[PDB]
């Protein structure tokens, strides 16, 4: 949900996408919690070793 | 809003002339005396040339009113088609038609050229950063179809 | 072993795991099924764009 006053803005002054700036960090937080889950679904599901 | 109000002790005081229709172009002429005047503070305290006027339409009348307007059918070039036609000292007098005054306004617009651009209230639009057909637009529409009633709705 | 960092991890610890040959043989399985299909739209009141 970003504005469509800001692309223009950030477009004239940064030369940044807007869209796929956002497209960025939507994609890889998926991609980074999908990932997060299963690294803590295998420390969640793991005996408790040395013992 | 912005241009300095002129006043001058005998008769603009209050902040403006009034005119009366009594005896002869001499109320529509007492006017272009004022826009004469006007001009030459421009001169003072701007220093640039005031190369333009802007009038409501029933000011600008009895500035026409005075004589010494001429339009005329040859004289067209000069004015880009929008002036109401051309002060006999030289401006082109634009006709307002929409304020809510019967005011007349002298300021300049001059452009030396290259990055020297100097005139009052400087518009500028803004439309770099963002992709338009044509440059000329200044913003540009985008369309959109409600989905509740799909039928469309475009704003700019 | 592959010894694999966590970058985020509170106190600390190594979490000896198992992956057979097989996509099979695992302990946990993550499956994807659809894969960060994008979506467009705009707010059709102010027509501000969201993603």
């Amino acid at each position: 949900a970003y504005s469509i006053e800001l692309t223009q803005d950030l477009r004239a002054v940064h030369g940044m996408d807007a869209d796929a700036e956002l497209s960025g960090i939507l994609a890889t937080e998926i991609m980074l919690e999908i990932n997060r889950e299963v690294v803590d679904w295998i420390n969640y599901s793991a005996q408790v070793g040395k013992s | 809003t912005v241009s300095k109000r002129y006043k001058v002790t005998g008769i603009t005081d209050s902040g403006f002339i009034d005119l009366s229709y009594a005896s002869a172009p001499e109320a529509g002429r007492s006017l272009y005396r004022m826009v004469c005047e006007m001009v030459s503070h421009i001169q003072k305290e701007s220093t640039y040339t005031a190369t333009f006027c802007v009038a409501s339409a029933r000011a600008a009348a009895i500035l026409a009113a005075s004589g010494w307007l001429k339009h005329k059918p040859e004289d067209d070039k000069y004015l880009s088609q929008n002036a109401y036609g051309f002060l006999a000292n030289g401006l082109p007098l634009y006709c307002d038609t929409n304020s809510p005054l019967d005011y007349v306004i002298v300021g300049v617009v001059e452009n030396i050229g290259e990055k020297e651009i100097v005139g009052s209230i400087f518009y500028a639009p803004y439309t770099e950063g963002l992709d338009l057909d044509d440059p000329e637009h200044v913003g540009a529409f985008k369309v959109v179809v409600d989905p509740e009633s799909l039928q469309p709705s475009i704003g700019l | 072993y592959r010894v694999y960092i966590d970058q985020y991890a509170k106190q600390d610890y190594f979490t000896v795991g198992y992956k057979g040959p097989n996509e099979m043989d695992a302990g946990i399985y993550y499956a994807p099924y659809v894969a960060l299909t994008p979506l467009r739209g705009s707010d059709p009141k102010n027509f501000q764009p969201v993603m």
